[PDB]
RNA sequence: UAGCUAGUAGGUGGGGUAACGGCUCACCUAGGCGACGAUCCCUAGCUGGUCUGAGAGGAUGACCAGCCACACUGGAACUGA
RNA sequence: CCCGCAGAAGAAGCACCGGCUAACUCCGUGCCAGCAGCCGCGGUAAUACGGAGGGUGCAAGCGUUAAUCGGAAUUACUGGGCGUAAAGCGCACGCAGGCGGUUUGUUAAGUCAGAUGUGAAAUCCCCGGGCUCAACCUGGGAACUGCAUCUGAUACUGGCAA
């Protein structure tokens, strides 16, 4: 089943995830279908750190896909609208 | 053996010029004409002339400015052995702009200045500066 | 249609095993000169009719025989 | 704004009954900085004599070339004896990059921002010379109109 | 010349022989001393140059130069050899890495000690 | 990393003052500048175009106390950055904290001014920056840390800092011992006696 | 290395496969490929790209990603989406 | 990452200096010992051997070797040559192949135009943002100079016809 998950393209001790749709059986940082956000867990208070193309995501979710524990978490944190 | 007429033009010119010769003749053809035009229009020669019906005959009047001739260099660029075709964005500009390149497009035989404006491409016949 | 080629026959002499030539012209990717790159194709024609030297129109179908993935669509000229 | 510089100084041999008699040769280039450049050769039994006897030759023997502000108008090729030289306008960033020996003529000439390379022999006496005639044959970024317009 | 010609038979780039079959591009190879010679050099020069023939780990048997002044190197000595001809000894195309395996460093060298494998003498 | 040897020896060979003993005295002497960088130092080096090309960049290098590696990169950068390679070189070269430290007069020599940096006793827009090559930029503000403020060296330092031409693109204080990098130094600031397009030519072939 | 090719190339019918198919078979046709390089020999995983070069090019295919292939060597299937 | 503590305290080496190539003297040696990327240094004043003092270049690396491209326009498409330097088959005929005077019509494959899809991400590059800087990490563009379908244009090339 196709899933949305955190591919991790960080850097030793400074992780930075590419959130991505893909064939669940593929390598973490491997073949995906499309990128649908990113999540910088260092981001910091400054500005950006969790851009998330909600439109596509919840279209794949409807399309059939499913979501990581740690991705859905970013969504009921991003709030959704405001 | 007369397998490239356009080269023979380019050269009947080139030579006749270097031989400070006022006139120049040759058998004609629509293609010769369309070029003689551009050569006159862009002003590398005084004026042309085709005298005959059965066996037409281009005639070109060579310009000379100071002691020199006006045509500093006339060179084939496409040819039977090896043909050339640049698009529009890839058309050549001779002498950085000065002088010009004859090019046949689907909308007639123009210069690069022209074709660029026309927005299209063709077979770059020759260069002339 | 969805695309289609032409090209002269070259061989009719086999029970619907028609073969068609397809000459092109292409820039030599290194020396500019345009040269002739031919393509032969094993095309199906039922009730054998296309003849050696006939120009003919051709379309691409599913695999008929090992070797055949094209059928004819029309004919064009004969008696070369 | 005198501006001058020698490019290559060399030794040569004559050979006579008594042995080899040596001598030297300088090749130089003087330019005003705004077009106008000439080269002089000149040779003499000793070096200073020859490098000076050269500088002068250049002061005479001086062409002038139609610049276009800091640069050439179009690209040009030059070709004397075994040297085939090529140099190009180059919408300056820095420029003046070229085969030291034709960098010589190019800077005194006043071009400020060109790229060049020398093909064939880099025989100085023929490059600085091939380039001169090069710049020379170059032509009026306007008075091609002279030729034409008409 | 012709475009046809070039089309028929394309231009081909002269491939480069090495000058040092230290087989497959190898920084150096190990070998055993078949002979410890000292022959004399060519035309202008005149000397008694120390060399040796070495059977290499890889089969090749080749003469290599022993740099420096003096060396305990004999038949059966296990040495290392690197590129580097010696124009004077025609047919000598390799040098022996003084200070490697069983090759001593030049004694008492103070200058350029890293070539001629010599350790920093105690200050 | 840091040169570390005799400082004047350099100025002598490079033929000019490099302000490496920058401190008290002026217009050297009390040294011997010129006529003997070594045993044959007197002899005139009728030196090649490569020679001069080499020494100019070497001069600029002995000046800011930078090694080939970094310097080569500075060039690499300048070249990338739009507009005249040779100038950007100098720009970059000046944006160096340690330099902006000495320039603001917190250190006699560029070296001293650098040791200052290395010893977390300096602060860009607030926080400590203990690395010499930190790039300073418009509006940035460097200041000596209270911890070791008005201490021996830096007094004298800020002192003969006015003995010097005193910059322009920046604004010292001397009380709060802070200073503001107003603008990227223009070409026309500094130099004259340094000839970029040589050290350009050098790294250009 | 200049000729290669009997399931070979095609047709018809049965069989077959998740599927089109000489995939298999039986019969019929005598075809099919090739100097635009077949066949044979030698070398080789391909790509995104990498290094170089002003470019055009040249060289290259570690590390990252994609595809393929292999799992002691040769062969076979079983289970199962 | 922050704070205090002690003492400059624990922390410089490698190649080179005849020319190309930045850096020169003495002593030892004497076609020996030896150097050597190329040229070439060594037979009594050796800046070229070896040591020394000096100097230049690098610097936690420095040199040597190996290796690809570069400069090499030295396989030349861009971008070369063949009288005497490497290079015109001893000569002719001619199949294939390449190229082919001139005019009109038609064709629209080459050629040209536009539209659309596609050209994975990373990488490269441009402007940014994040690690004290930097390497590194990262947002967004740009670029992927290619391919394919459709529609056009018809001067030039190809086909066709006379
Ligand atoms: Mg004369
Ligand atoms: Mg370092
Ligand atoms: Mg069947
Ligand atoms: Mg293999
Ligand atoms: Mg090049
Ligand atoms: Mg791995
Ligand atoms: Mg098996
Ligand atoms: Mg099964
Ligand atoms: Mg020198
Ligand atoms: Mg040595
Ligand atoms: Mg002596
Ligand atoms: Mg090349
Ligand atoms: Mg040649
Ligand atoms: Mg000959
Ligand atoms: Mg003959
Ligand atoms: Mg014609
Ligand atoms: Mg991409
Ligand atoms: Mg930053
Ligand atoms: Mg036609």
């Amino acid at each position: 089943m196709v899933t949305i998950r955190l591919a991790r393209h960080g850097a030793k001790k400074r992780p930075f995830y590419q959130v991505v749709v893909a064939d669940s059986r593929n390598a973490r940082n491997g073949r995906f279908i499309e990128r649908v956000g990113f999540f910088n867990p260092i981001a910091s208070e400054k500005e950006e750190g969790t851009r998330l193309d909600l439109d596509r995501i919840a279209h794949w979710v409807g399309q059939g896909a499913t979501i990581s524990d740690r991705v859905a978490a970013l969504i009921k944190e991003v709030n959704k609208a405001a | 053996s007369m397998q490239d007429p356009i080269a023979d033009m380019l050269t009947r010119i080139r030579n006749g010029q270097a031989a400070n010769k006022a006139a120049v003749t040759m058998p004609s053809s629509k293609l010769k004409v369309a070029i003689a035009n551009v050569l006159k229009e862009e002003g590398f020669i005084e004026d042309f002339k085709v005298e005959g019906d059965t066996k037409p005959e281009l005639e070109l009047t060579l310009k000379y400015f100071q002691g020199k001739a006006v045509v500093e260099s006339i060179q084939r660029v496409s040819r039977p052995g090896l043909r050339i075709y640049k698009r529009k964005d890839e058309l050549p500009k001779v002498m950085a702009g000065l002088g010009i390149a004859v090019v046949s497009t689907s909308k007639g035989v123009m210069t690069d200045r022209a074709a660029r404006q026309a927005g299209l491409g063709g077979e770059i016949i020759c260069y002339v500066a | 249609k969805i695309r289609t080629l032409q090209g002269r026959v070259v061989s009719d002499k086999m029970e619907k095993s028609i073969v068609v030539a397809i000459e092109r012209f292409v820039k030599h990717p290194i020396y500019g000169k345009f040269i002739k790159r031919t393509t032969k194709l094993h095309v199906h024609d039922e009730n054998n009719e296309c003849g050696i030297g006939d120009v003919v129109e051709i379309r691409e179908c599913r695999p008929l025989s090992k070797t055949k993935s094209w059928t004819l669509v029309r004919v064009v000229e004969k008696a070369v | 704004e005198l501006q001058e510089k020698l490019i290559a100084v060399n030794r040569v041999s004559k050979t006579v009954k008594g042995g080899r008699i040596f001598s030297f040769t300088a090749l130089t280039v003087v330019g005003d900085g705004n077009g106008r450049v000439g080269f002089g050769y000149g040779k003499a039994r000793e070096v200073p004599a020859a490098i000076q006897k050269a500088m002068e030759k250049a002061r005479r023997n001086m062409i002038n070339v139609a610049l276009n502000n800091g640069t050439l108008q179009h690209p040009v090729k030059g070709v004397h004896t075994g040297s085939r030289v090529f140099m190009q306008p180059a919408s300056e960033g820095t420029g003046i990059i070229a085969g030291g020996a034709m960098r010589a003529v190019l800077e005194v000439a006043g071009v400020h921002n060109v790229l060049a390379k020398a093909y064939g022999s880099t025989n100085p006496i023929n490059v600085v010379r091939a380039t001169i005639d090069g710049l020379e044959n170059m032509n009026s970024p306007e008075m091609v109109a002279a030729k034409r317009g008409k | 010349a012709t475009v046809n010609q070039l089309v028929r038979k394309p231009r081909a780039r002269k491939v480069a022989k090495s000058n040092v079959p230290a087989l497959e591009a190898c920084p150096q190879k190990r070998g055993v001393c078949t002979r410890v010679y000292t022959t004399t050099p060519k035309k202008p020069n005149s000397a008694l140059r120390k060399v040796c023939r070495v059977r290499l780990t890889n089969g090749f048997e080749v003469t290599s130069y022993i740099g420096g002044e003096g060396h305990n190197l004999q038949e059966h000595s296990v040495i290392l050899i690197r590129g580097g001809r010696v124009k004077d000894l025609p047919g000598v195309r390799y040098h022996t890495v003084r200070g490697a395996l069983d090759c001593s460093g030049v004694k008492d060298r103070k200058q350029a000690r890293s070539k001629y494998g010599v350790k920093r003498p105690k200050a | 990393a840091r040169y570390l040897g005799p400082k004047l020896k350099l100025s002598r060979r490079e033929g000019t003052d490099l302000f490496l003993k920058s401190g008290v005295r002026a217009i050297d002497t009390k040294c011997k500048i010129e006529q003997a960088p070594g045993q044959h130092g007197a002899r005139k080096p009728r030196l090649s175009d490569y020679g001069v090309q080499l020494r100019e960049k070497q001069k600029v290098r002995r000046i800011y106390g930078v090694l080939e590696r970094q310097f080569r990169n500075y060039y690499k950068e300048a070249a990338r950055l739009k507009g005249n390679t040779g100038e950007n070189l100098l720009a970059l070269l000046e944006g160096r904290l340690d330099n902006v430290v000495y320039r603001m007069g917190f250190g006699a020599t560029r070296a001293e001014a650098r040791q200052l940096v290395s010893h977390k006793a300096i602060m860009v827009n607030g926080r400590v920056v203990n690395i010499a090559s930190y790039q300073v930029s418009p509006n940035d503000v460097v200041s000596i840390r209270e911890k070791a403020k008005k201490q021996s060296r830096v007094k004298a330092a800020l002192e003969l800092a006015e003995q010097r031409e005193k910059p322009t693109w920046l604004e010292v204080d001397a009380g709060k011992m802070e200073g503001t990098f107003k603008r990227k130094p223009e070409r026309s600031d500094l130099s004259a006696d340094i000839n970029e397009h040589l050290i350009v030519e050098l790294y250009s072939k």
